[PDB]
């Protein structure tokens, strides 16, 4: 098994209001993100004869 | 002369940056108080009551 690795999507900012300048809520929001995996793997062919 | 000036520390400023909300913070203190050796020395009078 071969597993890969994939890369989440895209967040966004926030447009904060004059009114909180001064307080905790200056610097918008928070973007989170995580990471995911993906796999491979393989069958078999096989084929036979006799003489 | 029957007063005195005890203190601990000076006037100090303290500046401090606070990221989270970009203010940049501003802290003077100081520790000072007002004594005097014996009970007189003082007398102050008032309009009447």
């Amino acid at each position: 098994i071969l597993t890969m690795l994939v890369e989440p999507d895209a967040g966004r900012a926030t447009w904060v209001a004059a009114s909180a300048y001064g307080s905790d809520n200056t610097t918008g929001s928070e973007v989170t993100g995580a990471l995911t995996e993906i796999h491979f793997s393989t069958y078999k062919l096989a084929a036979k004869s006799f003489i | 002369d029957n007063f005195v000036m005890p203190r601990q520390r000076a006037v100090t400023v303290e500046r401090e940056r606070q990221a989270g909300k970009q203010r940049d913070a501003y802290y003077v203190t100081q520790r000072v108080n007002l004594q005097r050796y014996f009970e007189n020395g003082v007398v102050s009078g008032a309009y009447a009551a």
